[PDB]
């Protein structure tokens, strides 16, 4: 249930000790592809001619066993930040050598210590393997959650520990590895290795890892309190961090000689299972993690039959849509009237039938008379629609196979009931849609929904923002990945101010010369210092009075699944330190063909305007 | 064992003038190490001329004599060994092997009374063991990175040295709340106490710089490389030996001048260790596997 | 162990009728997605306003079902290339609701039919549906290897089949194939069903389906003949035919009525156990089949051991590179100076070990005195080299970690051995390796290989051609991947013209300046119609004497693995016409960085030069 | 080409600035009593279309001492110019060598080299290098002219360079190339935001022991402005003998000395610096045995990418 590795500095015997490992219960093995202890030297006579093998082989080994058991490590003698030059030049070559010797394994992962704060050479270095030869290695760096001066038992006479409080001081490993990426260019290659120490930091400096690439968690034995029966555990605070990291899905690191004179591994395992277990969206959204797709757009496009299927399937949704009509029967039709009113109910953009079904279970339990009519521009789901207006429903439902902006209605609507939203609400065009269907609503008529608001809150993930910069594509521009939103289950990622709302759409629409354009302001305080790389995106609809849908993560409808959040990114990222507020511009523009956005961030720093008219992204009228 | 490891990494005549040797495998399929023991100190280094000879599971980063009879190492595994020579001192068999750092084992030392030992490890850690009951008193995680080196006192049991990557020199003094003590460039890399001044001792860095320092200064520069170790001779006005990672062998006055400079070496020069009968003999083992004889100009 | 299905024209219920195939043995159905006789209007009324539904319902089948099992297939009256003008736009209207509505079901293929020479409407309309919205499916092409104007009976007194003998003329179903690609331009998504028929027609009609995207073959129940115990068997001429697309691995259908009165399935299934066991090589290439790898560097790159592992997993170059020593002892040492002549045998370019073994072999068996050299620049082989020397070989084995072209040997050699061979032979810059250790051999020296040759082939594969498109990259010429060899286990080709020796390489170079630069001229006689996309190169080399290693198709070592033919490709294909010869040109150009081809056809028609100046590709110095 | 040989002969003050430095090795070399009895051996490594030579030989009648010239050279094209000097005008005093001067094979060992294979960075038209491949042809006590060159770097702002430089972008490369390879360029609407420090130093001849030319500097920029930052202008100076020296640095550039304009290292992104702060930067330089190229990055008062690692942007051809 867990993937595990043990970490080792001494391996004497390959084989031997990887067998150990193995029986232990691990997956894998941390250790040194040289013996840390042998310093090699390249520059002078008679060091540099130093005969013999210079490690053991790897015929030790088979190919598989080299790719997916042995994690390398580097030689702790390696200093390529040193102050020495003649030992700086060393450690040069002898760095390149080390990890041409991984590459040369295919070893899955070499680790790489981040413990000082110059580790530029260190990044040089790096970024010239990366760039030599035929790779796909990844490289964890290994960098510890308090540094080592700042976790120092205040025994020194004439160098005391530092009593003082300094919230960015302690947040000082974070700019080691802040730093050392930006210096390597947001490689997909390097990741985090993050090293426990014993005693945990304040939250907020644990915080400053969210949205960070953690592939790995180093827990030294030495940190696990013995426990009554004399077994190793973690403390209730260290407990809730083992928590984070699992959803993470990093892989867990045991460092370090048995101190409990495996059963760390086991403790782990317990942990693991004593997790809460996953709700419907949770089990759902599994796989979806962080993965980028298009947002859809079902008024220029047709949506697939498998497509139509999986927005059916959300019965949360479809039992609110039920409620919201059932309500508004009884407050049109009074007891009275039961059998002598008739209520126009039109489904504007029926799909493959799941509204118009809902909308017949409320005539049921509302007991009032109601006339369908499904319109749909959809061809292939009104063929869907067609065969149950034949096999099941009759003279009942209307099927009209147009767009509901240019059919010309028999008679005016009671109620018109749509399903047009997107992930940020208006994405998907309900304003032009139901505006357009809206002289044929009675002067009192009304439509479900009513009312429906975008949300937004601005991110921090360099995960996210490595993503999107995978989405590059040839003959385009080689900036459009960051002008463009995305759907995307959020998850390795820290929000750094809570959602704000965005834009705000009313139906009907009887505002004086309305305007669906908008033009929005939002000042985000942030009491965090982070990297702002997107703004999450999410909405909330009032269907009927207090009948709602939300995928605001603070009021979200529970097993809902119909959506995941939006991320609007940003071409570069922004600094912000605590107190600091974000401040950020959302436009809604459009014309008679195109509907889009744009934004810019004024705060604390300007950023460009993305995506100025459209020319990275338009949502077709 | 049928053979011992070109890496030999210590070398420490005892009283009469035998001969300990430590040496580890830094390469090859197998990374092991050797304790080795010379009666006749000129056959050296050879398997099949020697008086007594034991393989440990690891490889040998540091050892010292504990009297005339045990061997005090310190090995990669992380664990501190205690190897006694028996009555007739030709087995080693091990008495403790405690696995307290959890990190290689890098260096070691025996405080005066004989019976308590300090250890320095690449675990940043510095332990001080009781050595009859087995077990470690105290430990002190004073230093930031990994420990170079660690001296105990000539004479003060509770005193002893230590020098990291951190920069850092401290003074130790258990008897002291806060026994570390920060005396003060490039990183320090070798630790030794002056024989006569119980104040006074010697530090060299990895700019092969060597230093005296006074506890309440002089400066020369002996190598091109790292100093791997600094040893005074047993004479009444003794002679400096440092060792480095540029091969060679210097000898140096009270004013740290060069009298005796030795290329012998091809590799690195680990250890060195004067003669207790001719104290114009000083021996020097190291990675090229020579166990290399000095004559020193007196 | 045959993918299958069937074709049907009448499906009267869905679920029954699949579950009849199923049942039958089949793996999939072709059935029309639209009922076949339904004609639909689209423009004038009352015909376009037909109500109703327009076809069954998705909700018939499940997801996995529509797009595992249902290939659909355009309705027979639309006809897109119609001379009648409201037939030609009733048609493209109706032929995009077919495709979008097959679209909509996620159908794994679609078949359209090519049963005219005047195919162009139906192309433009279905490219014009390929660039509308979001696919996936594949479009197999119905096209019969004979037109069915050319096999029909010669019934009709004033329309006589022409008795006459065209050659060309008896391929115009491939044009009708070929001219619609042309129009698609070379879509990925467009391939061959091809339909089989009655009699065959010649074999150069069929060898024009050689090298094309055939994913089906359609084998109608009209061309079984009948057995001795009732049961469909095919001609030895048409069982040829089935052997030749089993290699290809089409999936077969079977179209028409039961005229046996399952077999013909049964019957596919014995004639598939009734093939040759796969070779060595033939099963060791297996997943290999067309697909483009670059041609490896060992000079400029260090070969990683996973690697080196398969080059020494080749026991056939082993035993030829033993035995080729073994004459050279026995040739040089005579049974006389047994002990008293030791040879110095230098490995240059060792590897971890292979030839140093086989050298050692070659002593034992050869009985004379030898003392080995095994140089290696490649660091990481040399780790496995010192290892192997320490724990076995000892001072017999000298290891020499440095470049065979900067080494200052200790003595001359008698025999300098090497395997710097890739498959266009000095593609890995043997010549100037073995140069670069020349002056070290003794003036009466032996090299192993003594001479190597490149060959070169003309060929036929749009599979291929269309690959190497795939292969366009961001950053660089968008042409770039046609100016670069590929090495490739060619299969699904046609080779258009037999191989011709190109550039030949000698070990020892006595020629008073020698120079490694070339220039061959060509001329390749084309007996076939045909369309030209590369040259298929090989190679053959003579280690010593009669002992010898080729990887020349019609001279193949048996069951060496070690390389696959290269493949260097044209940006354009040329058109060549029975009779006609290709004329090409290669060269080999360098400086002292890089080596480099380029090469040019000058005949039927000349092409561009390809890689002028090494601007898509070199080979590093 | 021919047209720009010419302009960098039309650059009096450089060349009166060789003819000197060549005047005092002469007399520091040759003793008024050895007046004829020595001859130096002089060889114009790199000469170009002969300005050099023509230094070489005015050095020689003002210094009154017996010179023996060689002038080698390996663009052929220059040397027809050479060639058709030496026959009209020079004479067997002048030995033209078509040749690289890391290959060739000279007959006898030199007095004094001299050259100008300097670019406005320096070292970055690989000096270095050649003068390195000629150093074994040189006299134990021998003079290479130049004998040192020392290149400097100081931060500045530009939008309008820095939107220059945006302006670059090339199809069939990557969009970002145009910020990760230097441009030499004559800097005037700019603001240099601290004050030039030296960067690169080379030395010729040069006794190191393994003297490899890779190098790795930090600079530390104090910046008492508020100001944006967008690159780094590179400058050079070189001592060519003793007093004798010459100068792109603007606060000490030689009057008159048109050969060279600032080289510009540029920043993909720019760099907000608030009064106080320091700029931090890093530089290297880089080789293989075909190329030698630079690396850059900022690391304070925050971080940059590195700029063109591995010679992925910009190489100079070895
Ligand atoms: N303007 C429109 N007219 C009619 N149906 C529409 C319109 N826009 C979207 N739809 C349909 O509404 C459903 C919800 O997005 C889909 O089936 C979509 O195809
Ligand atoms: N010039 C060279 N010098 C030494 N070994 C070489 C040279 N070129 C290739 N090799 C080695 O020869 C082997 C066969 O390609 C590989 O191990 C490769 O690394
Ligand atoms: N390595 C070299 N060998 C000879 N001449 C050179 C070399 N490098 C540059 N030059 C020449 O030196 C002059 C100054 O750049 C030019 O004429 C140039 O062509």
């Amino acid at each position: 249930r867990v993937s595990s590795g043990r970490d080792l500095n001494c391996v004497p015997e390959i084989a031997d000790t990887l067998g150990a490992v193995a029986k232990q219960g691990f997956d894998f093995l941390c250790m040194p592809v040289f013996h840390p202890r042998f310093k090699r030297e390249f520059i002078q006579e008679p060091a540099k001619n130093r005969p013999g093998p210079q490690t053991r082989s790897d015929l030790l080994l088979s190919g598989r066993d080299w790719n997916t058991l042995i994690v390398g490590k580097l030689s702790p003698w390696i200093r390529p930040d040193s102050k020495v030059e003649k030992i700086r030049r060393n450690s040069e070559a002898a760095m390149l050598q080390e990890l041409n010797f991984g590459a040369y394994l295919g070893l899955p992962a070499f680790l790489l210590p981040l413990n000082q704060e110059d580790n530029t050479n260190l990044a040089r270095v790096l970024t010239n393997h990366i760039h030599t030869g035929h790779h796909s290695s990844m490289f964890w760096m290994r960098v510890p959650l308090v540094a080592p001066e700042d976790l120092r038992d205040d025994i020194i006479e004439n160098a005391p520990t530092t009593h003082t409080e300094e919230y960015s001081g302690e947040e000082k490993t974070w700019m080691w590895w802040h730093n050392f990426r930006t210096l390597c260019d947001y490689s997909k290659r390097i990741a985090v290795a993050l090293e426990i120490g014993a005693d945990l930091p304040s939250n907020h400096v644990i915080d400053r890892w969210l949205g960070e690439p953690i592939k790995a968690a180093i827990l030294p034995t030495s940190i696990f309190l013995t426990n009554k029966k004399g077994f190793p555990v973690l403390s209730k605070m260290h407990q809730r961090l083992i928590f984070r990291l699992l959803k993470l899905e990093v892989q867990f690191i045991i460092t370090g000689t048995n101190h409990h004179s495996c059963s760390y591994l086991q403790y782990l395992e317990y942990l693991s299972q004593n997790r809460p277990p996953p709700n419907a969206y949770e089990l759902f959204a599994k796989g979806y993690e962080d993965y980028l797709q298009s947002p859809l757009q079902p008024l220029m496009d047709n949506l697939e039959s498998q497509t139509y299927e999986v927005f059916e399937k959300d019965p949360i949704k479809y039992s609110q849509y039920q409620q919201a009509i059932y309500k508004c029967l009884l407050d049109r039709v009074p007891e009275e009237e039961k059998d002598t009113n008739v209520q126009v109910l039109m489904v504007l953009g029926a799909g493959r039938g799941p509204l118009v079904n809902a909308s017949l279970r409320a005539a049921k339990q509302a007991d009032r008379r109601i006339k369908l009519y499904a319109v749909e521009k959809n061809p292939n789901a009104v063929v869907t629609l067609e065969n149950w207006q034949f096999e099941e429903w009759g003279s009942q439902v209307t099927v009209v196979s147009s767009d509901m902006r240019e059919w010309v209605a028999p008679e005016k609507a009671d109620i018109i009931v749509s399903e047009l939203l997107g992930s940020f609400a208006d994405n998907e065009l309900s304003p032009e849609c139901l505006d357009g269907a809206q002289h044929f609503l009675k002067d009192d008529g009304v439509s479900i929904p009513g009312e429906y608001t975008s949300f937004l809150a601005p991110i921090s993930s360099s995960k996210l923002y490595n993503e999107v910069r995978a989405c590059r594509e040839k003959d385009r521009d080689p900036e459009a990945q960051f002008e463009m939103p995305y759907v995307v289950r959020l998850h390795n990622f820290h929000q750094l101010s809570a959602p704000q709302p965005c834009f705000t759409f009313s139906h009907p629409n009887r505002d004086p010369m309305i305007d669906n354009n908008r033009y929005c302001t939002l000042e985000f305080p942030v009491e965090v210092n982070t990297v702002l790389h997107g703004f999450a995106g999410y909405f909330e609809t009032v269907l009927y009075q207090d009948i709602t849908l939300s995928i605001r993560p603070e009021t979200h409808s529970p097993g809902m699944f119909s959506w995941f959040p939006i991320l609007f990114p940003i071409k570069q990222p922004i600094t912000v330190r605590e107190g600091q507020t974000i401040c950020v511009r959302f436009w809604r523009c459009s014309n008679s063909k195109k509907v889009w956005y744009e934004w810019a961030v004024t705060a604390p720093v300007c950023s460009a305007i993305h995506n100025p008219t459209g020319r990275s992204y338009t949502i077709g009228l | 064992p049928a053979c011992m490891e070109r890496q030999l990494e210590a070398a420490r005549y005892r009283s009469d003038g035998a001969l300990l040797l430590g040496a580890s495998s830094l390469s090859g399929r197998c990374w092991a190490g050797s304790l080795w023991l010379f009666k006749d100190p000129c056959a050296a280094p050879n398997e099949g001329f020697c008086s007594a000879g034991v393989q440990t599971e690891a490889g040998v980063a540091d050892l010292t004599w504990v009297g005339e009879r045990g061997i005090l190492v310190a090995s990669d595994s992380g664990a501190v060994e205690l190897w006694e020579l028996d009555e007739n001192e030709t087995l080693i068999v091990s008495k403790f092997c405690k696995y307290e750092h959890d990190d290689i084992v890098s260096t070691v030392s025996v405080l005066s009374s004989g019976t308590q030992a300090v250890s320095g490890s690449k675990d940043i850690c510095i332990k001080v063991w009781d050595l009859a009951q087995q077990v470690v008193l105290s430990s002190y995680r004073a230093h930031a990175a990994q420990v170079t080196c660690v001296a105990a006192s000539p004479h003060k049991d509770s005193v002893f040295l230590s020098c990291s990557e951190d920069n850092r020199i401290l003074l130790w003094d258990t008897r002291c709340p806060k026994p570390a003590s920060q005396i003060g460039g490039y990183l320090p890399t070798s630790l030794a106490w002056h024989p006569q001044q119980s104040e006074v001792f010697v530090f060299g860095d990895e700019n092969g710089t060597v230093s005296l320092v006074d506890t309440k200064v002089l400066s020369s520069a002996v190598h091109s490389q790292c100093v791997t170790g600094l040893v005074f001779s047993p004479h009444s006005v003794p002679f400096l030996a440092s060792l480095s990672e540029d091969c060679s062998l210097a000898v140096l006055d009270s004013s740290l001048s060069e009298l005796f400079r030795s290329q012998a070496h091809r590799d690195f020069v680990r250890d060195a260790t004067w003669s207790p009968l001719n104290h114009s003999l000083l021996t020097t083992v190291g990675w090229d596997h020579q166990v290399v004889h000095h004559v020193v100009p007196t």
